[PDB]
């Protein structure tokens, strides 16, 4: 009767939903951020509304989304991405004029209430441009950063290149470690415009994020 | 309704000083993190400085360290900025933005083109 | 000249403030001090619904007061059966990012969207028997926050581009468009008479629009931050809204000003959804601190609490006959309260 | 640019200011009266026995 | 036809002390295991393979303690010391079956930990539900087959004259000493089969813990070292007590068995189910949250 029909209606649904559970957990979701000058268009094209891109490395599925069709305001729709495994963050290191705006955005993401647990993988493109710009002596990281006058190293062409490139990296990490409790980390990398190792780098950092989760629930940390 | 009114800008010779004050009404001033922003001619919005709820935390842009001092008086519900040794490149229109939500330590969208909670702006030229 | 317009504008604002102050002779709380209190109201979870994989934002009770549709970020629209907890349908979506859902008055259609900026309409009574995309409405530039069915043919939707637009499903073109909002529009609600509707935006203002004309009839202000919810009174002559200031406020169209506000010192987090009872006496609102509070609309005293969730409550709806209340959350489990 | 919204705004206030606004006591009395009349048809306000509940 | 069961001690004061002690320990074991079972089953989001095995272990512990303790308690308080032939064989069968299934659940859990920590990305693909169900099914099947083999080989014998067992419950060695016929086959079978069955899980667990500790050391963390060492140490101590005493007791030559082995029997048989549900489960923060909510 009507009761028997309802039981049959359900039974097919859980079988389909069970298979969905199996494929869903296999894939990892990543969110891509940068600015207009930042080469996120180049990075995504390197291993190729919302622009989805799926790449497979060492038989694991990764799914990365790029959202660019919205308006300049993002304090509301950013909340939809609180389940991603990591947030890729691309910054242009060779343009000092707007480097300050990048720092302000990074701080807001780090301290946001709904994104406290999300790790950030940080990329610093235009290293080749940075090398040429500094050796020229036209613009100085100094006129936009007085602290550079009193900095020392913790590239081979001239040590000022090493001092400059590491100094920019140091600024980003200072924000990371200043306000944190070891529940999420930052993984800076020095990548050039033309590199084939970007896909491998994301795989290793994602691998480390997973272990700390598995160890924690097993009480080993 | 939230309202922010500014004043103070005028013509000053290079190397002078100016005092900028903004009055805020319509909300509890004590709970919000206040900011200062400027826009030079033919350029986009730029961030200058910010002050925390109680004034414990203060920051400035790298290009203006040691020249501008930011202070707030919660009692009379105002914000201040004292400028010393102005350079030729400091001319711009100065707005007084505000943090979006009450109590959070994050200030999203403050430099957006069409931000809702922002002042009308005052022109400063040298 | 802009200055004279500003001088003319502020002069008009000063005049209206005196007019509002002139009519602001008394307060709602003072008049309603002589009525008896409702007492303590306790509610228990009667039914619990599960199979959802990811978090939830949307939920809506059908007119039949039995079936309801809920949307989740995993890309799945499920229609339940509350009486016997049976999944009748499970529709797969093209785009996993969905932020709203709706149920047609006649029960034949459902609708949804999110970041894809497209409103999709699904048919539940196909001749073949399965569910297929009936139509796809597009032109919006931003994401979609809410959408409601006027009838089988007319649908009104609000987007984050700071504008609302009325669509004709059969033709597929904007018959009318609504503008004056400067901030994002986050929620709307149709009036009982299906003639007017209100929408609260992210610039602490809610505007009353006339559907037949397309012009903002009135503008209400008073909040301090973003407005996240809104709903009419049952009689259709008032509405209540919750904001991120962590306070709810009741406005009256005729009096054209705020009447009274519900707030407490211990509450320091914003509201995500509000709704009314069948008689309108009890105002249920969901909060960030994973609980829902039952306010007395006529006294402002907290009358009970619903603390069955361990994550943010994002949606809250009441049946037409006022027999049950459902409160979905991010736990991915719905719970029918009573 | 801003004249288009300003002319609409002042015209909006021209029609919105010139409206019949009632005494708030009358509005409160009208709002209060409705709740009392329909109070007895609200299951949530008055708990109902499990005999006739569909959610036993 | 009827075997007398003297028990541990005869003095009235010792009798009352033993009664109180065993009663308290049995009640504590039952309550702890039941709370763990209910909390995992029907409270919270703890539905994970780890907690699935952890609940199966609690049920096995309840059965294992219930097999032995109540019969002794009722004998002590009823002023009777009589047990039947069929009852003795049944008690021995159930004893062997449940002990071994509790020895093999730990080996399954160790493999689960090893895969979860040392192969993180493929953990979800490997540990599908059918694998867990099949592992536990083979666990019961092997335990029951082993118990039946031992019980039949014991039933082959016959007892002629004596019927006094100087032990507090039916066990293999006391009956073999009381046996009135040849017992070479029993000795060979116990040596070979018991040696393999006991030895294999012990080495498996040791290898798993070696790998886990090495991997945890390799990570350049600053704080979790103490927690890792504490957890591993407690787990290894509890495991070692059980396995070491079993090996010490049941691998004695029949000419060497004495009452110190009875003292070790009491210890492992009764105490280990009592310490199992506090070492593994009740200290976890997920369990603490679930109990606090409930
Ligand atoms: C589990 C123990 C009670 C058993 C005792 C008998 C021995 C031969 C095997 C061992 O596994």
């Amino acid at each position: 009767n009507e009761e028997k029909a309802q039981r049959e209606a359900n039974k097919k649904i859980e079988k389909q939903l069970q298979k969905d559970k199996q494929v869903y957990r296999a894939t990892h979701r990543l969110l891509l951020l940068g600015a207009d000058n930042s080469g996120k268009s180049t990075i995504v094209k390197q291993m190729r509304g919302i622009f989805e891109t799926k790449f497979q490395v060492d038989k694991v599925n990764f799914h990365m989304f790029d959202v660019g069709g919205q308006r300049d305001e993002r304090r509301k729709w950013i909340q939809c991405f609180n389940d991603v495994t990591a947030i890729i963050f691309v910054v242009d290191s060779s343009d000092y004029n707007r480097l300050q705006e990048a720092l302000n955005l990074f701080k807001s993401i780090w301290n946001n209430r709904w994104l406290r647990t999300i790790s950030v993988i940080l990329f610093l493109n235009k290293q080749d441009l940075l090398a040429e710009k500094v050796l020229a002596g036209k613009s100085k990281i100094e006129d936009y950063f007085p602290e550079f006058a009193r900095y020392t190293t913790p590239p081979g062409e001239d040590p000022r290149v090493t001092r400059a490139k590491y100094f920019i990296r140091d600024e980003f990490l200072r924000i990371s470690t200043a306000s944190g409790d070891g529940r999420h980390y930052c993984y800076p990398h020095f990548t050039c415009a033309v590199d084939t190792e970007n896909a491998r780098r994301i795989f290793n950092d994602c691998r480390d994020i997973i272990q700390r989760m598995h160890l924690r629930q097993y009480e080993l940390l | 309704q939230v309202q922010l009114q500014e004043s103070g800008g005028g013509l000053v010779q290079p190397g002078g000083s100016l005092r900028l004050s903004c009055a805020a009404s319509g909300f509890t001033f004590s709970n919000y993190k206040m900011n200062w922003v400027r826009q030079a001619p033919g350029k986009g919005l730029e961030w200058v400085s910010d002050i925390s709820q109680s004034g414990a935390s203060i920051s400035y842009t790298g290009s203006v360290k040691g020249r501008f001092t930011i202070s707030r008086d919660n009692a009379k519900n105002t914000l201040y900025l004292q400028m010393n040794s102005l350079k030729p490149e400091d001319t711009a229109v100065y707005y007084c933005a505000r943090c979006p939500a009450p109590f959070t330590r994050d200030c999203f969208d403050v430099t957006s083109t069409t931000y809702a909670y922002r002042g009308q702006g005052t022109q400063v030229t040298v | 000249e802009l200055d004279q317009l500003r001088q003319e504008a502020e002069q008009l604002k000063n005049q209206i403030r005196d007019a509002r102050k002139a009519c602001a002779d008394a307060t709602l709380s003072q008049i309603t001090n002589n009525i008896d209190p409702v007492g303590r109201i306790q509610m228990r979870t009667r039914r619990t619904l599960r199979g959802h994989l990811a978090k939830i934002y949307a939920m809506h009770w059908g007119t039949d007061s039995r079936l309801l549709v809920s949307a989740s970020q995993d890309g799945k629209l499920i229609i339940w059966d509350s009486y016997t907890t049976n999944k009748v349908h499970a529709i797969p979506l093209r785009s996993s990012w969905v932020m709203t859902c709706a149920y047609a008055p006649s029960g034949n259609y459902v609708a949804c969207g999110g970041l894809d900026n497209i409103c999709s309409i699904y048919n539940l009574k196909t001749r073949e028997g399965n569910v297929r995309v009936s139509r796809e409405l597009a032109g919006h530039t931003g994401y979609l926050s809410c959408c409601r069915f006027l009838d089988d043919n007319q649908i009104v939707t609000s987007s984050g581009d700071t504008t609302c637009a009325l669509w004709d499903i059969e033709t597929g073109q904007q018959t009318t468009t609504f503008t004056g909002h400067t901030g994002d529009v986050m929620s709307l609600s149709l009036a009982p008479d299906t003639r007017l509707f209100v929408s609260g935006a992210c610039d602490a203002s809610a505007k009353l629009w006339d559907v037949r004309e397309g012009m903002c009839r009135q503008t209400f202000t008073g909040h301090e931050s973003d407005i996240n919810a809104i709903c009419f009174f049952p009689n259709g002559n008032a509405f209540a809204t919750g904001s991120d200031d962590a306070t709810c406020r009741l406005f009256d169209l005729r009096a054209d000003q705020e009447l009274m506000t519900y707030s407490h010192d211990n509450i320091i987090c914003g509201i995500t959804s509000v709704s009314f009872s069948k008689s309108g006496r009890l105002l249920l609102a969901g909060y960030d601190d994973f609980n829902c509070n039952v306010w007395d609309a006529l006294k402002a005293d907290r009358a009970g609490v619903l603390a069955g969730h361990d994550n943010r409550v994002s949606c809250l709806g009441v049946t037409d006959d006022g027999m049950a209340v459902a409160t979905g959350s991010w736990d991915s489990f719905l719970k029918i309260w009573n | 640019a801003s004249i288009a919204q300003a002319r609409k705004l002042v015209e909006q206030l021209k029609m919105e200011a010139n409206i019949d606004r009632i005494k708030v006591s009358k509005a409160a009395a009208d709002l209060m009266a409705y709740c009392e009349a329909h109070a007895k048809e609200d299951p949530l306000l008055t708990p109902v026995p499990a005999s006739e509940n569909p959610f036993r | 036809s009827e075997f007398l069961l003297l028990g541990l001690s005869s003095q009235p004061e010792q009798q009352n002390l033993l009664f109180a002690l065993f009663l308290s320990m049995y009640l504590v074991t039952v309550l702890g295991n039941l709370l763990i079972i209910l909390a995992i089953s029907s409270d919270s989001h703890l539905h994970t393979p780890m907690y699935f095995f952890l609940s199966n272990l609690s049920f096995t512990d309840i059965c294992f303690s219930s097999v032995t303790v109540p019969k002794m308690l009722v004998n002590i308080q009823t002023q009777s010391k009589s047990i039947s032939y069929a009852g003795c064989l049944t008690q021995m069968y159930f004893f062997i079956a449940f002990g071994n299934l509790d020895s093999f659940l730990l080996a399954v859990m160790a493999y689960d930990r090893y895969v979860a920590i040392c192969h993180p990305l493929h953990y979800t693909t490997i540990m599908s539900p059918r694998l867990c169900v099949l592992l536990v099914a083979l666990s019961w099947v092997l335990s029951n087959l082993h118990a039946l083999l031992h019980t039949l080989l014991m039933a082959r014998l016959s007892f002629c004259a004596s019927n006094e067992i100087p032990h507090f419950f039916c066990d293999l060695s006391p009956l073999l000493k009381l046996s009135c016929s040849d017992t070479h086959v029993n000795e060979l079978v116990i040596f070979t089969e018991g040696l393999l069955v006991i030895v294999t899980p012990f080495l498996c667990i040791l290898v798993s813990y070696v790998r886990i500790v090495s991997t945890v050391l390799k990570i350049p963390s600053a704080k979790g070292k103490w927690k890792a060492f504490s957890t591993c140490g407690s787990h290894l101590t509890v495991v070692s007590l059980f396995y070491g005493t079993i090996i010490g007791v049941y691998f004695q030559p029949l000419s060497t068995y004495s009452v110190k082995d009875t003292v070790a029997t009491v210890m492992y048989t009764v105490v280990t189910p009592m310490l199992n549900p506090f070492i593994y489960s009740l200290r976890n923060k997920d369990m603490k949250g679930a109990l606090r909510k409930l």
